[PDB]
């Protein structure tokens, strides 16, 4: 449902 | 938010979406009040009956946001957190008394056309404002009925008598709460959701023209049910503690 | 210090569609 955000965030 | 409108671009500034890393959703709503301090409820992040209880890695908060899914990239930014502080007399246990919690960013945030924080009311303000029949707005991406919008939503509120707020529900009211919303026989309605909780209730002051966060969203029973209020932490009443946090941390 | 006043609107002098509705009930 929700678009990927960018890799670096997701850390 | 139920019976709400799409929010224009940048009416409110100073929302914040809290976003769980993994799986990737919607936690609740928050708001800026400063470059590197949020404010949001408690039960956003910690409700035991739920098995709830989420900390500092488990989060991201994205600020400057319209579109609920959207990543808007260059137009919303996206932060860490570095501390969570909970009110220690937060009461999950019975009625989410004290339900408030401040988020401690990584790094300082950049302000813009779609970022700004929102003042915090002197007891002045307070007094001249927290009146029943006045109204305050509400915002948030949650649910549309007790089925998800695309934009953030709004809703402008009256605030409710206390006398009124007690006798429509069994929960044990207290001075750290006020109820907001229409009589059934008001024939206006409206309400927040889940996945608004933790939005800012806000007013905006006829003296000095600036945007005050008077409550958080809280609790209720059900969405815009007939003879049913919102309930929304009361901000002012709890500025000791979070004025202590912050000069302190 | 600069709280509560919108880039797009109050610091434009621009009102949103509701905020009207607020006033009037104070
Ligand atoms: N304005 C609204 N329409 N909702 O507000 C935003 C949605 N917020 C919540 O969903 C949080 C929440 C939680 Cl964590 C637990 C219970 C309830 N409601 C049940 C109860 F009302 F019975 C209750 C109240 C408080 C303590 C124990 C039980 C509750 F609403």
């Amino acid at each position: 449902d929700f678009e990927e955000i960018p890799e670096e965030y997701l850390q | 938010i139920v019976e709400g409108s799409d929010a224009e671009i940048g009416m409110s500034p100073w929302q914040v979406m809290l976003f769980r890393k993994s799986p990737q959703e919607l936690l609740c709503g928050a708001s800026l009040i400063s470059d590197r301090w949020v404010l949001t409820a408690a039960h956003c992040l910690l409700y035991p009956p739920w098995d709830k209880n989420f900390t500092e890695n488990d989060l991201l908060v994205r600020i400057g946001k319209h579109s609920r899914t959207r990543y808007e990239r260059n137009i919303e930014k996206i932060s860490m957190l570095e501390k969570i502080y909970i009110h220690p007399r937060y009461n999950w246990r019975e009625n989410l008394d004290r339900d408030i919690a401040l988020m401690k960013l990584k790094k300082p945030v950049a302000f813009s056309d779609y970022i700004h924080p929102v003042c915090l009311p002197d007891r002045e303000t307070a007094a001249s404002l927290l009146q029943a029949g006045y109204k305050g707005r509400v915002t948030g991406w949650g649910n549309l009925k007790e089925g998800q919008p695309s934009v953030l939503q709004v809703v402008n509120l009256p605030i409710v008598e206390r006398p009124v707020c007690k006798d429509s529900t069994r929960i044990r009211i207290t001075d750290n709460m006020f109820c907001a919303g229409y009589k059934p026989d008001e024939g206006k309605r409206g309400d927040a959701c889940e996945g608004d909780s933790g939005g800012p209730f806000v007013m905006k002051s006829p003296f000095n023209n600036r945007w005050y966060q008077m409550g958080i969203v809280s609790w209720g029973e059900g969405c815009d049910r007939d003879g049913k209020y919102g309930f929304y932490t009361h901000v002012f009443r709890l500025k000791k503690w979070i004025q202590k946090v912050i000069d302190q941390f | 210090a600069d709280c509560g006043l919108r880039p797009l609107f109050e610091k434009k002098s621009l009102e949103d569609k509701t905020e009207r509705e607020l006033l009037e009930s104070y």
